[PDB]
């Protein structure tokens, strides 16, 4: 959609087309869009990593709406489960001095 | 002031609302005179006024022997000027038969002094009317969003839209050549261009790589329109009609011509400039009598009755909806619901008090205008809001 | 008392029967003097009463010299009138063909009486009869429900409703005109409108209109008979006009061979036609399977209906329910040696053992008016005195 000076995206499967239309690829701006976050929750936000089919968009996550709630971590052996809380950790140790981790 | 009903509503509720109306088989517009003051136009009674004020001589013999008008509408500056032109063609014609020439001069010299006062309000850019690319210039900006917004918003298997409006200027027509749209209005040919009723119904097609074309209506006519003899109705481009008549209109003074122009509604009595203006109003009626219609207004001020008797009429089948503009809300519902108004004031009022879902009316004085008008349209996604032409134009042209 | 062939009810077992019998192909509606009076209608009472009181002095040729009526049922106000009516035309038709004096005039005085007091009650809305619009009333607001509903409960692809009726007057005419939806009645022209039987078997369609069917059985005020032998309708603009206003304000006229209705010329091969093709149209729509009809003002006074009605239930898929005020008044009168065919009858139906038979009865609770409620259900003013005004 478009609301006031730029873009959202709803996530609701039912807008089915008309015949006689057009498809169109996708380009590397109505990505992010859709991959992206609320722009007010920036200064709430960390980064995680890209997306692996192209390698161009970045992932960034709300730590008020992943620290809520707990979470959950799971994989075999030699996968990489213990260099993601090396860097889930050290990120909110760097933005929020005030806090409590054990 | 925002009604639905009599009840009042909000700005999410209303432009929720009219992105559900824009989404229906059939839409349609209906303007007036005052969309076109944001380019440099002007007002039926700021046309009365710059009159009495230059011709109070000749302003007797028309309250006086001939009846033609009354004081307290001349005082208040509420005179109905296109019906006034055709009462004056009809006296005239009577006097050419009867042969009373004591009564043919004193009619021509003050038809000359009427149509050198409308003509005068409706070049838009003065002396630059005869030159070309004049949909440039930035007067024209909103014109031609409302033809992108209204074109870009069609699926296919959609009618296309259709354009009313009472002025009979060029300015969409300016901003249409500019754009690279199609307008169709009824004509064809350009050595000789003529009347043809039959092509309303036409539309393109592509072979094997379209959808760019409208069509617009015109209930009063135009500048460009003129008929040289019995039985057939021309048009031609601006500069050829200032070089052969718009312009002595001006400078000359004791030129006039007879039955040889078709605005404003004028020449009505006779019966190839009559057929031209009632196709008009029966495709109004045609297109406003479809199921799933809806209407949107601005600039006018209900001085009409036939329109309004149309409007009401066709209310009466439930697919129809509209919506209208009128800043003068508050300074009409007290003036009418103490003692009363006008005919105007009363038809506008007895709307806002309905038990209807399907009605809507608009005020705010500045808020309920036409460069705001076009502004509550919605925009698409895929359209580009950006330029990346005239940076590569401006070099092809530097290049040297 | 809603007694269900040797058993009861309450509103609601009833009030689900109905939707049940709704859903079935073959629906019908029948329809008597009854259901006229909300609308300003007379029973056969009230008109030999006035006929007594009115016309005292001729009553006694009835009785000592032509033998037409019995003095006990004339004096109980339980006689039949259009039974008279016809028999006295075969009279003074006899008595013009053997070419005699004073038994013509003495029939010819009688025949202006009754039509006259006949004619009064059906007028139904007084000197309003020639004019327009007077299905816009409120006498008329139950009718046009009545058709609405039995209409809009319909499947597509389905059969029409039947309304067959026993009056000769203009309410179920002035309502669909109001409404707009088309009724067939076997009569086509303007400028001259005659009878076609085989009109009964058309029905509309579209290309890019709702409608429905009318029987009547006696007749009506807007058909004659002209010097040439041909049935005609009319409008009431042009009856009235015609012949009605002498009717009702003259003392002694009359025209022979010329009205169809209440079955009073019957012995003419050109009018009988029309009777009987009505009659043996109900007989057709009663013989089908999965049918259903709703009896609502009639009282079972007739031979030949109860015949009909009677035979007509062997096949399991016909539903019959009946609809009468004054059960109770007739069950404990039957214990007894007194009793009449018309309750005799009705006891008969209600002391049956399958559930097909449906009396009701509340005094005041089996009327028209809730009839109409016990069925389902599926601004334009101020616009137009607005437009009117402007
Ligand atoms: N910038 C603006 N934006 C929008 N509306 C405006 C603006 N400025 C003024 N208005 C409104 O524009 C209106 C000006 O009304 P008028 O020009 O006299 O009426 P007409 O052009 O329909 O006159 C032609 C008719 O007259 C005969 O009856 C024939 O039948 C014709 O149909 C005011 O209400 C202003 O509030
Ligand atoms: N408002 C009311 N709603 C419903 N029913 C009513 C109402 N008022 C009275 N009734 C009932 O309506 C009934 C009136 O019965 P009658 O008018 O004598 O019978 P018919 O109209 O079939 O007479 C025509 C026959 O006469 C010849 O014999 C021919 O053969 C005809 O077939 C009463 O029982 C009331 O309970
Ligand atoms: N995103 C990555 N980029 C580069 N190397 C990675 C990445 N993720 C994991 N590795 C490598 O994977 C190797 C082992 O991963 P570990 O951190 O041991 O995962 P793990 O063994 O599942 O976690 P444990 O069992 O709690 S020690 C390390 O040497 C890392 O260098």
């Amino acid at each position: 959609k478009r609301e006031l000076n730029g873009y959202v995206f709803i996530s609701e499967d039912w807008r089915l087309p008309a015949l006689g239309s057009s498809a169109v690829p996708l380009t590397s701006d109505f990505l992010n869009i859709i991959y992206s976050i609320d722009k007010e929750e920036l200064p709430k936000a960390v980064e995680l990593g890209v997306d692996s089919r192209t390698k161009t968009v970045k992932i960034f996550a709300s730590v008020d709406k992943l620290l809520s709630r707990h979470l959950a971590v799971l994989g075999s052996t030699g996968y990489g489960k213990s260099n993601f809380n090396a860097l889930l950790t050290r990120k909110v140790s760097e933005k929020y001095p005030n806090s409590r981790i054990v | 002031s925002i009604y639905q009903g009599g009840n009042k509503l909000n700005e999410d509720d209303f432009r929720s609302h009219v992105y559900s109306l824009c989404q229906l088989d059939n839409v349609g517009v209906l303007l007036g005179a005052g969309a076109s003051v944001g380019c440099g136009g002007k007002t039926m009674k700021d046309v009365w006024k710059s009159f009495k004020q230059n011709y109070p001589e000749l302003l007797g013999a028309l309250i006086d022997k001939y009846l033609l008008v009354s004081q307290i509408d001349s005082d208040n500056n509420l005179v109905n000027v296109e019906l006034l032109i055709d009462e004056a063609t009809k006296f005239l014609s009577v006097a050419k038969t009867r042969r009373c020439e004591d009564e043919e001069e004193e009619f021509r010299k003050i038809l000359s002094s009427l149509y050198k006062e409308v003509t005068k309000a409706a070049l838009l850019t003065g002396e630059q009317f005869r030159e070309k690319n004049q949909g440039k210039k930035d007067a024209f900006k909103y014109h031609k969003e409302l033809i992108s917004k209204l074109i870009s918003n069609r699926q296919p298997g959609q009618s296309a839209p259709a354009i009313f409006t009472t002025n009979y200027d060029l300015a969409l027509e300016w901003a249409a050549e500019d754009l690279g749209i199609q307008l169709f209005n009824g004509f064809s040919g350009l050595h000789t261009r003529q009347f043809y009723p039959q092509n309303f119904d036409l539309a393109f097609r592509n072979v094997n790589a379209g959808h760019y074309h409208a069509y617009l209506y015109k209930l009063h006519g135009s500048l460009t329109w003129y008929q040289n003899d019995s039985l057939t109705v021309n048009e031609v481009s601006a500069s050829q009609a200032y070089d052969e008549y718009i312009n002595d209109i001006i400078n000359k003074d004791d030129f006039y011509r007879g039955q040889h122009l078709i605005y404003p509604g004028a020449n009505k009595y006779s019966h190839t400039i009559g057929f031209v203006y009632g196709e008009m109003f029966r495709r109004f009626g045609e297109f406003i009598s479809k199921p799933q219609t809806a209407l949107f207004i601005n600039g006018f001020g209900f001085g009409d009755y036939h329109i309004n008797r149309i409007i009401l009429g066709a209310l009466l089948n439930p697919s129809f909806h509209v919506v209208i503009y009128y800043p003068e809300l508050k300074e009409a519902i007290t003036k009418v619901s103490k003692g009363g108004g006008s005919e105007a004031e009363k038809a506008i009022v007895t709307l806002k008090n309905m038990a209807f879902n399907q009605v809507t009316v608009v005020g705010g004085g500045s808020k309920a205008y036409f460069n705001s008008f076009v502004e509550h349209l919605p925009y698409p996604v895929l359209f580009p809001r950006d330029n990346i032409v005239d940076e590569l134009v401006e070099a092809i042209a530097n290049l040297s």
